[PDB]
């Protein structure tokens, strides 16, 4: 059943999972800061300046997820590699929901 | 120590002739070519891989293609038409073109040669980081069709970069020098240099006699490359997804990008194998896209475009007053020349002639420049 070969693939996707987790925490840090700025602590001209800074970081984050997707898309997983295929699919779908989270943010600020 | 620099429109490459051998030098990222990219941000100026990596997050402030502007007037026909391909802004200033960007709090403009000198500095530094010493002597190549304003503004970009430009040498000449075509025995040779990259196609015919070079003609297409061949495969797979799923993906930017990135990679695979497989999970509305493409099908998608490369070639021969039998050497330069069908179309137009192609086609020009830089040093 379980092949030595599939451990190579599972290891690849584990390393990609951790990268996703690290971008996801940058995304976490974006909402935590957004909130504080989205509460009129400073004048509107400078609040906008903070929101644009925040927006450029949303863009970095989106671009990092995108590069993750491009790496996953180099994988060819045999139909028998059921564990790799399920972990690849989970990861893609997860990144995509983080990407939807990023779109919520940037369409809301620095327009 | 002297280095040879290919200052390409999209990529640059640096080589050093040392220990009787050309060493093509990798940058800090381990890449033997470096993107001709400069990016202006909130806090930093990025050059090379760092600049091209953030192109999606900063399109209007990432400058590339400066080689297209260098040495030209703003009202140059070329300048106006290329400008329609660029997401950054180009401006007129006393008759000469300038690129325009927000370098943070300001809003700055650069002459194409200032951008080209940033790229040369990076190449200079790549060489110094590998050699572990100062690099100042360099040959820098230019296209055979470059005018006096174009060869000079290129030489000045070098100078500004702190380089001593020993010579400005033509790219086709440099490729010839790479294959030791100038070392040949007796009578005068006609060499066809067929240069096809990701973005430009250049045909040049030279004469070599007693090692002395002469440009006879130039031809090609300013906007032809592997970029165009990827698009034929992209449209093929968009049609396929519409067929199997009744779904139109082309307005999902992230899906089109995934697909395209996978397509240029499949394309490269197809240069050494006869089939390429693609698996993209959840490409559009959660639908997985598993597919493959044969080499013959890839060739078929691009049939007109490949065949069309032979037209510049015939124009070149006409303009040089030569018959295709009177070409003694054909040299392959540019990443796209790795495509078997292109090499076979060329192979057969010259009635089976045999091609010079053992030197990495992306690297041949820097390779010839490095040979010549050592000789000049
Ligand atoms: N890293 C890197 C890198 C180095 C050089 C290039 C220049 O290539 C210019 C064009 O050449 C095309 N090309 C190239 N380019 C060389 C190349 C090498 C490694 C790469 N790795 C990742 C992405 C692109 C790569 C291109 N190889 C081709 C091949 N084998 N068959 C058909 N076309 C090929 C590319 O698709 C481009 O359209 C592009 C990227």
């Amino acid at each position: 059943g379980n092949s030595p070969q599939e451990e190579v693939e599972l290891k690849k996707l584990k390393h990609l999972e951790k990268s996703v987790e690290k971008i996801a925490d940058q995304l976490e840090e974006l909402n935590k800061e957004l909130t504080g700025i989205q509460q009129g602590f400073l004048p509107k001209d400078l609040q906008a300046e903070a929101l644009c800074k925040l927006d450029r970081r949303v863009k970095a984050t989106i671009e990092q997820f995108m590069k993750i997707l491009e790496e996953i898309d180099t994988l060819i997983l045999p139909e028998n590699f059921k564990d790799s295929r399920l972990k690849r699919k989970g990861l893609v779908k997860k990144v995509q929901a983080f990407l939807a989270e990023c779109d919520t943010v940037e369409q809301n600020i620095c327009q | 120590p002297a280095v040879g620099i290919d200052l390409g429109t999209t990529y640059s490459c640096v080589g050093v002739f040392q220990h009787g051998k050309v060493e093509i030098i990798a940058n800090d990222q381990g890449n033997r070519t470096t993107p001709s990219y400069v990016a202006f941000t909130d806090t930093e100026r990025l050059i090379g891989d760092a600049a091209k990596n953030q192109v999606a997050m900063n399109p209007t402030n990432t400058v590339f293609d400066a080689k297209r502007l260098i040495g030209r007037r703003f009202d140059d026909a070329v300048v106006q038409s290329d400008m329609k391909h660029w997401p950054f802004m180009v401006v007129n200033d006393a008759g000469r073109p300038k690129v325009q960007v927000e370098y943070k709090g300001e809003t700055k403009s650069f002459y194409p040669e200032e951008v080209s000198s940033m790229v040369l500095t990076k190449m200079k530094e790549i060489a110094e980081a590998y050699l572990g010493k100062t690099v100042t002597n360099a040959v820098v190549t230019v296209p055979a069709y470059f005018n006096d304003s174009q060869r000079q503004a290129t030489k000045d970009a070098g100078t500004i970069a702190g380089l001593n430009v020993l010579r400005i040498i033509n790219e086709p000449t440099a490729a010839a020098i790479a294959y030791g075509l100038d070392k040949k025995v007796g009578a005068e040779r006609n060499v066809l240099i067929f240069d096809l990259g990701g973005g430009t196609f250049d045909v040049s015919i030279l004469t070599i006699e007693d090692g002395i070079f002469e440009v006879k003609s130039t031809a090609g297409d300013t906007h032809l490359g592997g970029e165009d061949f990827d698009n034929r495969m992209v449209n093929h797979f968009i049609a396929e997804f519409k067929r199997k799923h009744k779904k139109d993906i082309s307005e999902n930017k992230r899906a089109v990008r995934r697909l395209r990135t996978a397509c240029e990679r499949a394309k490269r695979t197809l240069s050494s194998s006869t089939q390429a497989s693609i698996e993209i999970d959840s490409l559009y509305e959660g639908i997985d896209f598993y597919t493959s493409i044969t080499r013959a099908r890839f060739e078929e998608l691009n049939a007109d475009l490949f065949r069309g490369t032979l037209d510049p070639v015939e124009k070149a021969l006409r303009d040089a007053k030569l018959d295709k039998s009177q070409i003694h050497d054909i040299v392959l330069v540019g990443g796209s020349t790795r495509i078997p069908k292109i090499q076979k179309l060329l192979q057969d137009f010259f009635n089976g002639k045999e091609l010079n192609k053992s030197i990495n086609p992306d690297e041949a020009v820097a390779y010839g420049a490095a040979v010549q830089a050592a000789i000049l040093s």
